[PDB]
């Protein structure tokens, strides 16, 4: 399975996350799972014309392209020319057009590629967009009706960055004959990772249950849930970040950092407008503007009041102690 | 021969290199950063702490460095208090990211070029191929695989790597536990043993750090078979055999903003007190002389950059106003990189090379305080053989042992019962300067907070210093001058250009942001 | 730091778990952290008299014994003689007496050593007991007032088996000068691991919060919490099993197995009496006999009724999907 | 010379070995299992599924095997349905535990004895020391470290290892996801590549599995340097050099209960249909002839065991009534091991050696069905050179490649959308027989459920077969006879006793339970 991994408006964080892969690690993935990484801007040996030869052969169908992985945004500025992202003698978006139309499977890795992500934040100087989405709006650069040659839409491996497993396990699945096991949600994310929430497996859910808020960073995070004071989007964010730990160690929310909801297409949520960073927007000082997915403010607040009353003593004390 | 190399990959982003070649030697070079995202534009008007989220996304490999200096930018802007533990954790995570970057860059980005067919005649070529061939190289695989270990430590404290924002004004979001620290120590010790000492050095970090002169390093290579056949010993011998010590000299002038604060000396971050508090000393080395770093001396020129502007701007008044590259090229602009210049007295606004070599030079400055990196090795190497791809690379690799020891000590310094965070006052107004030594060198944020919003946000990344284009005086950037003089055996595979650009560990996503 | 690791009424599961250590792995722990493993029945080279020489030198103080690790129960049967556990020419309990009195630190690893564990289940044919506990009752073999030479009681690293980190990180702590960072709860367990609950970080807590029960094993565990139908002791069990994953992969409860509460001194709870295995004992068919720690039946059931009413749709559906 | 060795460690529990030595050769041996926990006593009256919790605690290294057969004991007792996926997962986890046991036992328990000073004169001794010295051996460290990988797969499906009970009547508790299987495959493939093929074999598993004769194996060792210097090739050469192929023969009769069910053939576990459904075939090899395994033929003798009893008991009527060892020794009893014997027609109730060698012999029986292990290698080895420490060890190591391939295929066989569990009827009454091939051999549970409680629960573990004492006919157990004939160079360090006892991978906590 040939893999061409391109970077548009990327920070390479998805590549760097990808390189943290374990089970498989990236070398074993590239070598021992029959995935022929044709080129990768961070890893491919070829430069200049030898690199472009690889790209043009993929773009024109001279050699098969099984998986086109795109990282970073599709930069369309200025004026739709894409020249704020000139790659290998073309606007990257033109490569994207050709290679997405050539690949058997197109994977957008990271929010940038999936949804436009941070570069698509207003005022979006680079005219960035995702492959098949612009934020939540289906379409993006390739259009809502784009299908790869295997009939799939762009597979969105979101996150900022994606966790290595979110792509490696999909690559393993594709390499081990389990492509048919891959189901995608409405955002084209692999449901095997994106049916759960960030909150799923968060070490603070018990505090969430009893509505016990982390009050401060640092040692303040030895207790409590980050939902109420730090704007944690854990309960509104589909991810396996607390199921499959980051770097096999932790997750934002375990460590005391609020989930930023980076797997969701609106990320960064509220465009990091003043007052929205590491803060829970509240109505009347007490009601969160956003309640957990599938809940409503009335029942959420009612249950929260009851939970506050039922809260056991340990939920009010440090638990992540030295 | 005009040669336009596109892409020149393995520089973490989009780079094209134009060179003029005469008699197989580069006589002029243009670095063209080709991809713009405009994070400084995006950050305008955002929440004052938006940088903690946005700036890490400048780069996947050095996002933690961006986080570090973005945090300290806020710490200085908001006159915060940093509990020593938070400083330690910040130091640890910054250093751990660099410890990850060092092998990951060396094997995955740099050393695979050592397998180039231009070196087929070298007696060490077969071994170079065995060790460093992409993906299958016997040094490549463990080097790359183990490079994930130091950022596990980062994740222990920051939740994840890359992509944490856990460094906040007033400290860190996390509250390490005992098992966090013990695991961090275990991970670091394992990585040090299995990659740094076993594979890279073939000796202890302490033995390597005993090398104080270039002759020491040469003696170290020959001292025994383990060091001789280590990745470091092989790399040195390979460089000396194939001539990587003979080009890529560059400006010979260096900028280190320094990083790693002695916790007791930067409990209240200010711009003015920054230099004294640094462990990894700042320092400008220019015209063979040491100067103190002063952020006030930094300007960014956009004369040959795809931005509007008619004068070099100190980043506090910086602006990022893109011009269409089609128009900019008509005006002689050729890169999305700004041209950072540094006012050195008696030299004007000069290009300064940033990176490990700059740090090692800064570490050789006189009058180091007790907490500060005092290392004469690269002063000696600079005087002995001067800069080169090899010396630049050795500077990078030299930091592995040094930073490992610092991290190991910082982990021991953590006082787990003590505070990791002092809630700051989020002032509506503030001017912040945060700077760190990312893996690739001086990484700096100049932030202006007004009306509880980001009024200005100017990032100057190390590769911007290195790879930024000619300034208004047509003075080539450090990488451009390093490219000049480079031999070109094969214009069809001009690997020497790759050697030079990648010897800076160039990061083009950081270059432009 | 010399370490002598003995096994009484053990299954060696704690050793086997210990050998799964990562960061540090067991070799790096034994070699690179200055911990001199004098002997271990599963790993020590010495046999016969060469082994006994090591033991007697530790027992008599001829050579220093810094850490005595005991795994398995202190077997006192028959009739207090301990001859159902004859080791190296003595009842193991006599070795325990001598070595615990010689060590700077005594670590009981696993429930057997900590509390008597499974062998101490009635009718307890082996007269098994823990080092300083018999089940919850403080005392065990060494007595409530036993202190090692460093002044510590037996450090109880419970579990059946202990997770490798629960001992290795303590060993790293002892080896890196952070012994003073080790605090022990009332059962002498390291609070750095045993302030959290098994439930802490369980991927099913959201289902627990909304009182959505896993109904069946296998694919039934793609949803729901195991508390209500499978007797999960997660909410009543102090452990980091869902914070620090087992084998760096999972935990009982993530996988769909109820927490058996093995870190708690009563384990096996209810002595595996008929009807208590993988079942929630309930009063009147609906009220759990045991509610989460620190809660009471009245507020727990009240909140549970409210939670059931507030439950969002996703909490009623599969989440750990293929 | 009467020699009493206590302890003989690295047999997963408490073992003392008494031997009579004449002219430096063991002429008689007694194995004394020295520690009793009484899990069969404890299980009486407990919940019918208590075995799923208790039996894994028989042993930390083979608890997953105990879980497997305890589950199948319940599956048979309760006439459950096993969805194929559950069978696959059970197969995978059982095999993964064995794949963990193989290197963990070989390096940590067995091979460090190869460094014994008795071998100092061997030309391979220095290499044996370099490779297999405890903790520092160059094969020891990766071998032991990587042995944790296969049980990561176990944990993926079972939650943890050791100490899961996720195998339940009607299937498994877990519901693997796609990433579970892909990760399990990745872990297995990495382990296979990094230990099995790189370190153990120095070749592919397929190349090793092409060895069908002893001469094939000898040719394989000499075929190339990689295989010659692999751990397997070195171990064979070391054994042949130091004489590990010359003693530890033992009974030469073998018991395999088999394990690994073809999912379609054991969807409704019964005692009677068990043999046909096995992939890893059961089989009794006795007096040079193959017999079908039949659990009805199993008896346990306690004549020389510390239990009350006057006749061999089939485990369905088994009893575990300890006698005080002080009293028992007065009656000639010397071990907490029962003496499992097997009724072979024309031979009476004989001791049978269990373990990989028994399995490999069973795998060489004629008339293998398509799903079944059909391997002539150890029939040939048995006829060529007979059993020995080396051949016994080679049988164990031979399973690594074979089981890896089975697991890899089983992982591919998983149909993730299909059921993993069929809720059984928990019948108040039931007689269950569950058996598996633990790493160490035939592991069997005979359970009697009455009145929704455990009426009887009799475990017979492989090392009980091997290390169990003399029966009523004074016939030595397999390990006892294997010890007889062993040379004793040094009565002060009688390592050959260790070689023989540990060549069975003896597990004393399993022996007694
Ligand atoms: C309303 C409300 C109040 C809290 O204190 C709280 C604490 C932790 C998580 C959530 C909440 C919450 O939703
Ligand atoms: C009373 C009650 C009912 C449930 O359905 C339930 C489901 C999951 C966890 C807990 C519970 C619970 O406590
Ligand atoms: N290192 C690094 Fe990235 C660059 N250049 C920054 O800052
Ligand atoms: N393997 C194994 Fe343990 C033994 N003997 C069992 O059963
Ligand atoms: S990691 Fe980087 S490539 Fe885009 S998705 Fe996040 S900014
Ligand atoms: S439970 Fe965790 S995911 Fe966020 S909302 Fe609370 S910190
Ligand atoms: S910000 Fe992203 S990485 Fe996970 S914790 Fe939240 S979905
Ligand atoms: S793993 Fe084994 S040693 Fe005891 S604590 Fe559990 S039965
Ligand atoms: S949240 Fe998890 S720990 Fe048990 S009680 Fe529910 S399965
Ligand atoms: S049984 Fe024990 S291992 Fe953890 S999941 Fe429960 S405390
Ligand atoms: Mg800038
Ligand atoms: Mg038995
Ligand atoms: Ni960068
Ligand atoms: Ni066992």
């Amino acid at each position: 399975a040939s893999v061409l991994w391109f970077q548009g408006g990327a920070c390479s964080g998805n590549t760097m996350s990808f390189l943290n892969a374990d089970e498989p690690n990236v070398v074993d993935l590239i070598v021992d799972f029959g995935l022929d990484l044709l080129w990768h801007p961070s890893l491919g040996l070829e430069l200049g014309n030898n690199a472009q030869k690889v790209f043009w052969d993929c773009a024109k169908g001279e050699r098969p392209l099984d998986i086109f992985v795109f990282e970073g945004t599709v930069i369309e500025a200025p004026n739709g020319t894409g020249q704020m992202d000139m790659f290998a003698g073309r606007p990257m978006k033109d490569w994207v057009t050709d290679l997405a139309g050539a690949a058997q499977i197109v994977v957008a890795i990271g929010d940038c590629a999936c949804f436009g992500g941070i570069p698509a934040m207003e005022p979006n100087p680079s005219g960035s967009t995702g492959l098949q989405f612009h934020k939540r709006e289906k379409g993006g650069f390739l259009g809502p009706d784009f299908r790869s040659k295997m009939g799939l839409p762009v597979i969105n491996v979101p996150g900022c960055p994606a966790h290595p497993d979110w792509i490696t396990q999909i690559l393993v699945a594709l390499a081990t004959g389990r492509a048919g096991d891959i189901t995608l949600d409405d955002l084209h994310r692999p449901e095997t990772f994106f049916k759960t929430f960030t909150q799923t497996g968060c070490t603070r859910v018990q505090f969430f249950e009893y509505k016990q808020s982390t009050l401060s960073f640092g040692e303040g995070t030895r207790t409590g849930c980050l939902f109420y004071e730090f704007g944690c989007r854990g309960p509104m964010t589909h991810s396996p970040c607390n199921r499959i730990l980051w770097n096999r160690q932790s997750s934002k929310t375990r460590a005391g950092m609020p989930c930023l909801g980076c797997t969701e297409p609106e990320f960064p949520h509220f465009d990091l407008a003043p007052g929205t960073v590491f803060k829970t927007q509240k109505v009347s000082g007490m009601i969160p503007k956003e309640v957990p997915e599938g809940t409503d403010h009335l029942t959420y607040m009612g249950l929260a009041a009851a939970a506050r009353i039922a809260a056991p003593q340990w939920s009010k004390e440090d638990m992540f102690v030295v | 021969l005009d040669l336009f190399v596109s892409p020149l990959g393995r520089v973490e982003g989009d780079l094209d290199v134009r060179v003029t070649i005469n008699d197989g030697v580069v006589t002029s070079a243009w670095t063209e950063a080709a991809m713009f995202r405009g994070f400084e534009i995006i950050l305008r008007g955002k929440d004052p702490q938006a940088g903690l989220i946005v700036c890490p996304r400048i780069c996947g490999i050095c996002g933690g460095s961006h986080l570090y200096k973005s945090a300290y930018a806020l710490d200085t802007a908001w006159r915060t208090h940093m509990p020593p533990n938070a400083t330690l954790i910040r130091n640890i995570c910054q250093a751990c990211e660099t410890l990850q970057s060092i092998p990951r860059y060396f094997y995955a980005l740099f050393a695979i070029d050592l397998t180039n067919k231009n070196y087929a005649k070298s007696k060490l070529y077969d071994e170079a191929v065995r060790r460093f061939a992409p993906y299958v190289g016997t040094s490549y695989q463990p080097g790359v695989v183990l490079s994930a270990k130091p950022v596990e430590v980062y994740a222990i404290f920051g939740g994840q790597w890359p992509x944490s924002s856990f460094m906040v004004p007033g400290g860190v979001m996390s509250a390490p536990t005992l098992s966090d620290v013990t695991r961090a120590i275990a991970i670091l010790e394992h990585w040090n043993d299995n990659w740094l000492e076993k594979q890279w050095l073939g000796c202890s970090v302490d033995r390597w750090l005993e090398n104080k002169t270039w002759n020491d390093v040469l003696a170290w290579v020959d001292e025994n078979e383990s060091q001789y056949n280590s990745d470091c010993g092989f790399f040195i011998r390979y460089c000396l055999d194939v001539g990587l010590d003979k080009y890529g000299q560059g400006v010979g002038n260096y900028l280190a903003t320094g990083t790693y604060f002695e916790p007791s000396l930067y409990e209240n971050p200010t711009i003015e007190g920054r230099n004294a508090a640094l462990i990894g000393r700042s320092g400008v080395f220019a015209d063979g002389r040491y100067f103190e770093f002063d952020q006030a001396n930094v300007t960014e020129d956009v004369t040959h950059s795809f931005y509007e502007g008619n004068r070099p701007l100190h980043p506090f008044e910086g602006e990022t106003i893109p011009v269409n590259p089609e128009d900019g090229r008509r005006q002689g602009k050729y890169s999305w990189a700004k041209s950072p210049r540094y006012a050195v007295p008696g030299l004007g606004n000069v290009p300064l090379e940033t990176g490990p070599l700059a740090r090692r030079m800064a570490a050789s400055a006189p009058d180091a305080e007790t907490h500060q990196d005092d290392d004469p090795l690269f002063a000696d190497i600079y005087n002995a053989i001067g800069p080169s791809v090899m010396v630049r690379q050795l500077a990078r690799m030299h930091e592995g042992p040094k930073y490992y020891k610092w991290v190991r000590q910082w982990l021991d310094d953590l006082e787990l019962k003590e505070s990791f965070y002092t809630k700051p006052v989020e002032y509506a107004e503030g001017k912040g300067f945060g700077s760190t030594e990312a893996a690739r060198g001086a990484l700096s944020d100049w932030i202006v907070i007004e009306d509880s919003k980001i009024k200005n946000y100017q990032v100057v990344t190390p590769t911007a210093w290195n790879i930024g284009p000619r300034d208004a005086s047509e003075v080539l950037g450090p990488i451009e001058q390093a490219l000049v003089g480079s031999p070109i055996v094969d214009a069809e595979d001009p690997v020497e250009l790759g050697h030079v650009a990648r010897s800076f560990d160039s990061c083009l996503v950081c270059t432009v942001h």
